[PDB]
């Protein structure tokens, strides 16, 4: 047990101002709190909710070593892989969860923040990599990525690719494409002194 | 709504040459790279050439390397491909297609594609054949009957019966290249037998490139 | 300069049935594969790009798959619009490549073609040519066979033959063979038969006429 009552600061990452993008996925370290995680679920403003390894069902019984918050952006289609053992453009190269992932994954869209009349261009994902991502890695190079025989010597055309790409997300968009916001919670158990908890 | 369409196609000599247009709406060529891509009749499709149209760099295909040259111009919107040094093998129709980004990415659009023929052979209008219904033919059964058209270059033809009344059980087939240099194809129907003394059948075809439209009708030989 | 293999090079399957069709790349091309679909006489329509992303305006029932360097696409369900023909494309190095095309054909029970002979008209005598028709129609599967008799004597090096696609209603086949040749040499020979093998029949049909008769 902890044996002190500090609220966790989960308000700092759901409420946050601005999201990163998928490629550069942030990750906030929660430790030495205590937070009530049914007031989430119930909160009931998510458009997935969905745990892997725990019952979500008021769940707070449990305390953990650490807590991890992973926090991006991507489009609807694409949350269904934000899961274990998915394949896709994002989970090859740009977030991928283990297989044995103990943790949740919430996600709601974000249309009226995140989009720009003629469309938003601040969130990337990387769409080229010689190998997929093993998990919880992030990549941030935006070496030109050389498909051809022949170099490129850091320079944009045919088979020299930027890797990072744009989404489109314009604010007519349909629902596949339009931004949502997405956040992994992670529980680091482990032997070492349990620093969060649930309530009481 | 965003469209690509094309222009320019026709009918050249070998060793000819031939300017196609593909002008686009609803888009700005900007930060996107324009394709051409061709399919010769009843093959895959091939890709040809395309054109990063902001920077201008250019990329082509190997069978085709030096003869054709894309460009593009932003204020008018359009793409072009210049055809020099035609051959037969060029013969096909080409469409134009945009990407995002120089690669990595499908063909949002296409437009619907423009008809070019290479071949020395000169615009001739088709001649019509009767295809007349066996005398010998079953009274239950149903007898077949038709039109061929033979002689004609230019591939685009349109045939249509009586006018366009006659849309059940026909069968067009598509054209076929002689060892001369022509196309000649041949449509059939297929009618109950009773009603050929008392119906008339009549075959209508038309051959826009030499601007031939003529009709021709079916009957039996009885001799 | 990447090559994409593609397969089946035909299949022939069942309203609702669920659909596989693969194309594997030469090298890797991360995941820079697309489908489309074209039917006859129109532009293709693109279905899914960066391998597995669904494009607007598109059926939820195509789905995409990478497996390493295999490509996949997927029909949930077919529907009588998903008859036509599917094509992969690489855009990762260039020059970019398609695939060789995959035809969807609808299938159905076999059936025996209706088979007729038409003889060369007189105005097409009067030219000097001569030519002799033989129709096959309404028959399934595409696969048949026609063989041109001259006074039982096989005629080869003059005889062209065309398909139609399937039929909107009909879902069969129909087939023409043309056997063209000189006034003079048609004049020779007095029986022109049309032997046809067809996989829907016992033996092969053999219609026949007889110059100067009718
Ligand atoms: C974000 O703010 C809303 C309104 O103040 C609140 O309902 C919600 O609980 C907040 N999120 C977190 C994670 O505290």
């Amino acid at each position: 047990f902890p044996n002190i009552t500090n609220l966790c600061p989960f308000g700092e990452v759901f409420n946050a101002t601005r999201f990163a993008s998928v490629y550069a996925w942030n990750r906030k370290r929660i430790s030495n709190c205590v937070a009530d995680y049914s007031v989430l679920y119930n909160s009931a403003s998510f458009s997935t909710f969905k745990c892997y390894g725990v019952s979500p069902t008021k769940l707070n019984d449990l305390c953990f070593t650490n807590v991890y918050a992973d926090s991006f952006v991507i489009r609807g289609d694409e949350v269904r892989q934000i899961a274990p053992g998915q394949t896709g453009k994002i989970a090859d190269y740009n977030y991928k969860l283990p297989d044995d992932f103990t943790g949740c994954v919430i996600a709601w869209n974000s249309n009226n923040l995140d989009s720009k009349v003629g469309g938003n261009y601040n969130y990337l994902y990387r769409l080229f990599r010689k190998s997929n991502l093993k998990p919880f890695e992030r990549d941030i190079s935006t070496e030109i990525y050389q498909a051809g025989s022949t170099p490129c010597n850091g320079v944009e055309g045919f088979n020299c690719y930027f890797p990072l790409q744009s989404y489109g997300f314009q604010p007519t968009n349909g629902v596949g494409y339009q931004p949502y916001r997405v956040v992994v919670l992670s529980f680091e158990l482990l032997h070492a002194p349990a620093t969060v908890c649930g309530p009481k | 709504e965003v469209q690509l369409v094309e222009s320019g196609g026709g009918l050249v000599q070998p060793g000819g040459s031939l300017r196609l247009s593909c002008a686009a709406s609803g888009f700005d060529l900007g930060g996107y790279s324009m394709h051409w891509v061709r399919q010769a009749p009843g093959k895959g499709l091939e890709w040809v050439a395309g054109i990063y149209a902001s920077g201008g760099a250019t990329a082509y295909a190997d069978s085709v390397k030096g003869r054709f040259t894309i460009s593009a111009d932003t204020s008018k919107n359009t793409a072009y491909l210049q055809m020099n040094s035609l051959r037969a093998e060029d013969t096909a129709v080409y469409y134009c297609a945009r990407s995002y980004y120089y690669g990595g990415f499908g063909m949002d659009y296409w437009g619907q594609g423009t008809l070019v023929t290479v071949s020395s052979a000169s615009t001739k209008g088709p001649s019509v054949f009767p295809l007349a219904p066996s005398s010998k033919s079953t009274s239950g059964g149903t007898a077949a009957l038709g039109c061929l058209v033979k002689d004609y270059f230019p591939e685009p033809v349109t045939v249509s019966w009586n006018s366009g009344a006659l849309t059940s059980g026909v069968h067009t087939f598509p054209a076929v290249l002689q060892s001369s240099g022509l196309y000649s194809l041949s449509s059939v129907v297929t009618v109950p037998s009773s009603s050929l003394g008392t119906q008339t059948y009549i075959c209508n075809v038309n051959h826009k490139p030499s601007n031939t439209k003529v009709d021709k009708k079916v009957e039996p030989k009885s001799c | 300069d990447i090559q994409m293999t593609q397969s089946p090079s035909s299949l022939s399957a069942s309203v609702g049935d669920r659909v596989t069709i693969t194309c594997r790349a030469s090298q890797s091309v991360s995941s820079a594969v697309a489908w489309y679909q074209q039917k006859p006489g129109k532009a293709p329509k693109l279905l899914i790009y960066s391998a597995s992303d669904l494009y607007s305006g598109v059926p939820s029932r195509f789905s995409g798959s990478r497996s390493g360097t295999d490509f996949t696409l997927t029909i949930s369900s077919l529907q009588p619009e998903d008859f036509a023909t599917y094509y992969c494309q690489q855009s990762y190095r260039y020059p970019i490549t398609f695939g060789q095309g995959t035809k969807v054909e609808i299938k159905r029970t076999v059936a025996a073609p209706s088979v007729f002979i038409f003889p060369p008209s007189d105005e097409q005598l009067k030219s000097g040519t001569a030519s002799v028709v033989c129709l096959l129609n309404n028959f399934y599967p595409r696969e048949a066979k026609v063989q041109w008799k001259v006074d039982n004597a096989l005629q080869s090096g003059n005889s062209q033959e065309s398909v139609t696609e399937q039929d909107s209603k009909d879902s069969t086949y129909s087939l023409s063979s043309t056997l063209t040749l000189s006034k003079a040499d048609y004049e020779k020979h007095k029986v022109y038969a049309c032997e046809v093998t067809h996989q829907g029949l016992s033996s092969p049909v053999t219609k026949s006429f007889n110059r100067g008769e009718c």
